[PDB]
RNA sequence: CAAGGAACUCUGCAAAUUAACCCCGUAAGUUAGCGAGAAGGGGUGCUUAUGUAAAAGUAAGCCGCAGUGAAGAACGAGGGG
RNA sequence: AGCGAAAUUCCUAGUCGGGUAAAUUCCGUCCCGCUUGAAUGGUGUAACCAUCUCUUGACUGUCUCGGCUAUAGACUCGGUG
RNA sequence: ACCUCGAUGUCGACUCAUCUCAUCCUCGAGCUGAAGCAGGUUCGAAGGGUUCGGCUGUUCGCCGAUUAAAGAGAUACGUGAGUUGGGUUCAAACCGUCGUGAGACAGGUUGGUCCCUAUCUAUUGUGCCCGUAGGAAGAUUGAAGAGUGUUGCUUCUAGUACGAGAGGACCGAAGCGAGGACACCUCUUAUGCUCCAGUUGUAGCGCCAGCUGCACCGCUGGGUAGUAACGUGUCUAUUAGAUAAACGCUGAAAGCAUCUAAGUGUGAAACUAUCUCAAAGAUUAAUCUUCCCAUUUCGCAAGAAAGUAAGAGCCGUCAAAGACGAUGACGUUGAUAGGUUACAGGUGUAAGCAUAGUGAUAUGUUGAGCUGAGUAAUACUAAUUGCUCGAGGACU
């Protein structure tokens, strides 16, 4: 249960190709003027109308 | 398993649950995992809904949920709670609280959720 | 869609002994046992104590013991079961709702008829 | 679900007490026995007042099973004990003093010598 | 053919006692009188088949293509739309009761996708034997044993295509056949069957007419509880 | 892990049965020190009263399905070499 | 002498018996023992054995026969790597 | 001794096996020194099947037991990056031997340390990028496949035939199996680590009480949701087509006859279909139909701004799904999960209270309490108030 050769860069990156990625959630923030990822708190301490969190 | 980690097990979880429910009593606010915040919240709602018969058996049982704190005790939290908190919540059909989605950890980049509730 | 599961009981309503004599899973009962080898319902009674008893409907079941010829007779029946006529005769007593001990215990140990 | 190298009583007086399967005859990998099944069995327990020596091998049918077996009707028939009785190559048993009333899910498979040799069948 | 089919929901499993004083396997299945959606001749779309519309719902709770054609054919919007070949004699948009498709004691076959078991072992997928414990087997005490296919450039040195190997277990459409129909309640849109039936509660299960004993319609009365007072 | 019970094997390795106390008892051999926890068994909780300074222990009552109430304790027996 | 098919007997799956439903191993017997063989002593020896090894009581997931609960992973994240 | 010694795991065991049929048995047939019965002989004939227990590393061997059989060969005496290691194969000790002796002994006596992290390929399951040629939506289809395609018994049939006498049919019917396999939990198990109960003492909880840890989760026993078989159901049919052997018919040669030559058939567990699944990336890209869709105006003509409305995605509430992917549900226009409720359900009368006993408890309060998961309702909380893509048929 071992490797025999080393590889060539292109096939490495091909394995890595459909090892692709995906992005963040996204919503808007106007209770404090940002754009948070969807279904979270915003940058400001608020998760919608009220500051559900402290300043920092 | 090589005499290393036992990790997470139901007794550890339930001990943490009892401790942090005692905590939120002391505070009314916890910054935990949702997977744990909501999980606690079911038993929390149970206790809330059941706390308001306000009897000595209620005392003897809610005894089974607390310890010594930096802030409160059994005798202090229990009493204050019984005195003032319950009826303002006696009229709604469950869902007493909110777990709300903060940002994730720094220590592990894991999604911290805040468990709280306001009258 | 609308899954109610009351329908279970709604259809069970057609084979249900309406009187369902109560007892304990340690209660001494008897039953008239229909005997139709190919003919002529007779009655062999298999008295004895109920051993276990679970109730949820037609899947109500229970066990009864006898001890004859140094031979223990342990037969499970369905509580709701046609050709089964039930009589509770003398009530036993145990504060545990599933036990096994008397299947292997000697005499002179009968519990009191429940006062 | 009764198979080889499982010893049980000799539930019929012939002069033996204990007996173990040596083979469950007939169907290959049937590998089980149930009430009404006849198999060949070696006796290791015998008295001189009977007619058998320990080590003989003959054919017996299991009448009782600590595991029990379900009635056709559904009354979940069971026993506390696994008993077997020896027959002489036919539904005539080799033992005759009936120790407890014998099973009833065998009658159709014959054995009615025994089912008659008892004031009741259980 | 005359393939009588029906869509139900696995809404109970119990036991019942019948004539000849014998226990009957009981599978409770919720089945409303459904409505075919489309019928095609062996010459219309080149095969004689019928798709049926079932689980009738509100209009705007489904794709607008699907609801659009529901109203294009002007039939009841049923979230489910499933076809079977061999039968087209069911007039366009025919809300139908199955007491006409099925009688109370005959045989049918019951297609129901089974328990989705997730990934499986072969000892339960292909249902093999577990290893022994003594004499040393180590951690590999539960393995495929010999799977050598070829040694040397003249045996095989490869692996069998199509080979039985574990994977996601259960959870594909399968049928249980020769199960007797037991009884109906169109008032409750419900039915009883015998058997031991693949699939969970809540799912819709298809039932065709039996492939072995459809010409076998045989009742033995359900014995009610005898003594009552 | 129900149900057996070693069928496994080259083979009971494993694995389990065993264990504490009080008390009973133990074969043959044997060279007479043993064997011998040989073999093989019973009681065991509490309330009372009694036991004495302490208790082994007694009797009565009580209670359980059951009381080294969980920790922790030898598993035999024979054969030959 | 002795013991003898043996920790050492080709024949040999010698013999007889036990053991064994049924036993190329075993125990006891019988001995033309290929070269057994009395100071590498013979031939036994009570005990005893992390000694061999036979039978055999409990005991058993060793087994049939397959499987359930809890976690350690493995699996996911994120890092380190 | 070819060819690897700058290195080829080779015996047996177990497993997976599989494969050739010169087939044991299960299908048929043919012929008989084939009364029946039981045979023999010969073939078609691999669909499937063909056991266990003891003796020895050891299959082979023997045995004891049979059953439709316990078939024979083949794969590095297949099969250790599949497992042991029993032994012949470690040094180690000894015995019969031999050597003069150390030593050697297909002579024995006692045992003596199995590395792997998968690069690929194969192959399983399956996710995605793109295709399938306006977009979105379903429905298909079946190129090409896969399987299952085993059997015994009870009863009649019928002591009937046959034979003679015993004995004992041919054929078919029905059942019952075994096994063996897909499934299911009502049973029944076992599990059911946040259901419940007794529950020891020790450290806790100012004291009784009443509960906690800790000890397997202390022990013990139940037990819901569920899990899982040892549980139960189904399944083993039936059919057509092609037929093998085989039997034909007509009818030759060879005035005949001759199943062949032409003509016409019949005939096997084997074959094709009948059953199931799965399938059009089947680039073979197929098909049916559904919805949507055309907002002045640039380009070797597409849109320079209206970019779906058809839908899809992301986010989430999630579960039957689930390694994850993903499949599914739906997201406030919401019942998705939870909570709230009511019940189920089982643990099986709670605490506390008063009575009694001296108390170990009983008493009645009490089917009481309780209830991880069920059921079914309640917008009470969270399922976001969002963003992203997503229209103009270019061309036959």
């Amino acid at each position: 249960a071992v490797q025999q050769r080393r590889s060539s860069k292109h096939r490495r990156d091909k394995r890595r190709s459909h090892d692709a990625l995906t992005a963040q959630a996204l919503s808007v923030c106007q209770k404090c003027g940002k754009k948070k990822l969807f279904h979270r708190v915003c940058s400001c301490g608020m998760y919608g109308d009220l500051r559900v969190k402290k300043a920092y | 398993s090589y005499i290393n980690k036992p990790g997470k097990t139901s007794a550890w979880r339930v001990m943490t649950v009892r401790q942090q429910v005692s905590a939120v009593l002391a505070y009314g606010k916890i910054e935990t995992t949702l997977k744990k915040a909501k999980n606690t919240q079911k038993r929390l709602d149970k206790l809330i809904t059941l706390a308001k018969v306000d009897n000595f058996n209620n005392r003897r049982q809610v005894k089974k949920w607390l310890l010594n704190t930096n802030l409160f005790d059994v005798d202090q939290l229990m009493d204050h709670l019984f005195s003032k908190v319950a009826p303002k919540y006696e009229k709604t059909p469950g869902g007493y609280s909110r777990v709300l989605k903060l940002g994730p950890r720094r220590g592990d980049a894991t999604e911290m959720a805040i468990l709280q509730l306001t009258d | 869609k609308i899954n109610k599961q009351a329908l279970i009981d709604l259809v069970e309503q057609k084979q249900l002994k309406a009187y369902v004599p109560e007892f304990s899973a340690g209660d001494e009962v008897n039953v008239a046992i229909k005997l139709k080898e190919k003919e002529k319902v007779r009655i062999q009674n298999f008295t004895g104590t109920v051993l276990r008893r679970r109730g949820k409907g037609i899947s109500e079941t229970f066990i009864v013991r006898k001890t004859t010829d140094g031979i223990p007779i342990e037969k499970n029946f369905q509580i709701h079961n046609p050709n089964i006529s039930i009589e509770l005769k003398r009530r036993g007593k145990v504060r545990r709702a599933y036990i096994s001990y008397m299947r292997e215990r000697s005499g002179k140990a009968a519990k009191i008829k429940e006062r | 679900m009764v198979s080889f190298m499982t010893r049980l009583n000799v539930a019929d007086n012939t002069g033996a007490k204990q007996v173990g399967i040596i083979k469950v005859l007939g169907s290959t990998r049937k590998r089980y026995a149930f009430l009404g099944d006849v198999v060949v069995v070696s006796v290791k327990d015998a008295i001189p007042s009977g007619m058998v020596k320990k080590g003989q091998v003959l054919r017996a049918v299991i009448v009782r099973t600590k595991k029990g077996q379900q009635r056709k009707d559904g009354t979940h028939l069971k026993f506390d004990d696994n008993a077997c009785v020896l027959i002489k190559e036919d539904k005539s048993p080799r033992g005759t003093r009936i120790f407890g009333p014998v099973a009833r899910e065998l009658r159709e498979r014959g054995y009615n010598k025994i089912l008659s040799l008892a004031v009741e069948v259980v | 053919m005359e393939i009588r089919g029906i869509f139900g929901v696995k809404v109970g499993m119990s036991q019942v006692f019948t004539t000849n004083n014998e226990r009957l396997p009981i599978t409770v299945i919720y089945c409303e009188p459904n409505q075919v959606a489309g019928v095609k001749t062996e010459a219309k779309d080149k095969y004689s088949a019928t798709l049926l519309s079932f689980d009738t719902v509100e209009n705007k709770k489904l794709n607008k293509p699907q609801q659009g054609f529901f109203e294009k054919n002007n039939l009841k919007p049923t979230k489910h739309l499933q076809e079977i070949r061999n039968m087209t004699g069911f007039e366009m948009g025919q809300q139908i009761t199955p007491q006409n498709l099925f009688q109370v004691g005959e045989y049918v076959d019951v297609s129901a996708i089974s328990k989705g078991r997730g990934f499986t072992g072969a000892i339960k997928r292909w249902n093999f034997k577990i290893g022994p414990l003594g004499h040393g087997a180590g951690y590999p005490h539960r393995f495929q044993g010999s799977v050598q296919a070829g040694r040397g450039g003249a045996s095989a040195q490869r692996v069998f295509k199509g080979k039985k190997m574990s994977g996601h277990y259960g959870h594909e459409k399968v049928t249980v056949q020769n199960l007797r129909i037991v009884g109906f309640d169109e008032a409750n849109m419900l039915v009883l069957v015998s058997g031991a039936i693949a699939g969970p509660e809540g799912g819709v299960v298809l039932i065709r007419t039996a492939k072995k004993k459809p010409g076998v319609v045989k009742p033995i009365e359900l014995a009610v509880q005898t003594e009552k007072a």
